[PDB]
């Protein structure tokens, strides 16, 4: 069961796809492609839950009911920073216009 | 003489319109004349029983909207003979439209069209608003694709 | 399993598959103009969406199985208008 993902972190944002199963650390391998850097310089979270490498991304909640193609789930991402790491900061995007008088 | 018509087979078949989508569903006979007849409304998520023929044509829109439906992933669904008592199964789903096309429904269905031209938006695209779905539109194309092939 | 960068007007870095981007034949023609793309004019909140419509569409194209329907919210739709005509999808 494919899962649809945004993992994020400051103002990046990694949309890719996954199985129920995979791993949380099937994901980091993905980010380190990505992002070069390694697994063990990453978290990655749930709100902000932090995940263990060896769940399935169904253990941890993420079912391909709720993480769709067009809603997908987030997954916090934060990195290691000299011998501590991050917090987990997520931005938010920005808000729309208010909407035009002829949609009301 | 319609390119596109029902054929007056006088056969039955028995037909399911199967609405998996959640748009609510106008199903159109094209009758022998090519002219489009509609049919009562289906809900979404909902079934109904036809009593058809064989080599009939049907068509399946938005109620609404007059936006385009599959049936079966085409756009024409004909009923043919039914074998061993089980109906013909017309599955009526969503097709993967454009995001611009996604994005046109929204606006028609939130502005009124003498509002359209106070939107904030390039004029093609205000042109694009206009040029609604139509029934009609699409028996020409599907017409001229027929006989393509 | 080449990702792309596309950057909103705001300073949002979005990074998608490739293959998934090239649903758009603008985006296609910027990248052969890095893996790259620097959007002035389309904010955070549309290009996010454009995003998730390139999944939704690689994911239901061809599919055949029913398909859901992509959620525009009223609030967006005009911009998502200006962004999907712009880049074709």
């Amino acid at each position: 069961m494919d899962v649809f993902l945004m993992i994020r972190r400051h103002k990046t944002t990694i949309f890719t796809d996954a199985k129920e199963s995979s791993t949380v650390f099937e994901l980091k391998r993905i980010v380190e492609g990505i992002l070069k850097r390694p697994p063990e310089e990453q978290r990655l979270y749930k709100d902000d839950q932090l995940l263990d490498d060896g769940k399935t991304l169904g253990e941890c909640g993420f079912t391909s009911q709720t993480a769709r193609p067009q809603a997908p789930a987030t997954v916090g991402l934060a990195f290691r920073a000299d011998d501590t790491f991050e917090a987990l900061r997520i931005e938010p995007f920005s808000s729309p216009p208010e909407l035009p008088d002829v949609m009301k | 003489r319609p390119v596109l018509r029902s054929v007056n087979s006088r056969e039955p078949s028995q037909v399911i319109f199967c609405n998996r989508s959640p748009r609510v569903v106008l199903p159109l006979w094209l009758n022998f004349d090519g002219e489009p007849q509609p049919y009562p409304i289906l809900p979404p998520g909902t079934g109904r029983r036809i009593h058809s023929y064989r080599g009939h044509l049907w068509l399946f829109r938005d109620a609404g909207t007059h936006d385009g439906l599959l049936v079966n992933q085409t756009e024409l669904f004909v009923p043919s003979l039914n074998v061993d008592g089980q109906p013909i199964f017309a599955n009526i789903t969503l097709p993967v439209y454009t995001l611009k096309e996604r994005c046109l429904q929204v606006v028609r269905s939130l502005v009124k069209p003498e509002n359209y031209r106070r939107l904030d938006i390039v004029r093609s695209l205000y042109e694009d608003l206009e040029d609604y779905p139509s029934v009609r539109k699409d028996i020409q194309r599907l017409s001229q694709e027929h006989l393509e092939s | 399993m080449m990702y792309v960068k596309l950057i909103s007007s705001d300073g949002h870095e979005f990074i998608v598959k490739r293959e998934h981007a090239l649903t758009s034949g603008t985006i296609k023609a910027m990248l052969s103009g890095t893996n790259e793309v620097n959007f002035r004019e389309i904010p955070s909140h549309v290009l996010s969406k454009v995003c998730m419509y390139f999944t939704y569409k690689v994911r239901y194209t061809n599919s055949s199985t029913e398909i859901p329907e992509f959620p525009i919210a009223p609030e967006i739709a005009l911009e998502l208008l200006m962004a999907a005509n712009f880049l074709d999808c």
